[PDB]
C-alpha cells in the first residue's frame, strides 16, 4: 500500500477527503507442458537397436 | 401311448479324445551349430559366411 500526506498550517483538515484503501494482486498461473516421445517395433530393436540408453 | 421324457439332462463329460501328431526327424538333423546365436541387435538381420 501507498499513503500521501497533507500540509495544513492548523492540522484541521475539515471538508478534505483522506486516503482510500485500495488492494491489488498479481496473478500467476501454469501453461502448456512439454512432452517428448518415441516409438519402436520388436524385432526393431531385436536385431537393431544397441546400446539404447 | 406317449411318455416325452424330459427329466433326463444331456451332459458332456470333461474328457478328451485323443488326436494326430506327427514326428519331427529334419529339424534334429540339420546343422544348426554354424548358425546358432549369430544375429543380434549389433547385426541385423543378414550374415554371411566365406566360400572356399
Amino acid at each position: 500500500h501507498q499513503f500521501s500526506s497533507l500540509r495544513t498550517p492548523t492540522g484541521d483538515i475539515s471538508g478534505q477527503n483522506k486516503n482510500n484503501l485500495i488492494s491489488g494482486k498479481a496473478t500467476g498461473r501454469v501453461g502448456n507442458y512439454i512432452t517428448v516421445a518415441v516409438e519402436y517395433q520388436q524385432l526393431e530393436e531385436a536385431i537393431k537397436l544397441n546400446q539404447l540408453e | 401311448p406317449n411318455n416325452l421324457d424330459s427329466n433326463v439332462s444331456q451332459i458332456v463329460l470333461k474328457k478328451f479324445l485323443p488326436g494326430f501328431m506327427s514326428d519331427l526327424v529334419l529339424a534334429k538333423t540339420v546343422d544348426r551349430q554354424l548358425l546358432a546365436g549369430e544375429i543380434n541387435s549389433s547385426t541385423g538381420d543378414s550374415v554371411s559366411f566365406k566360400r572356399p
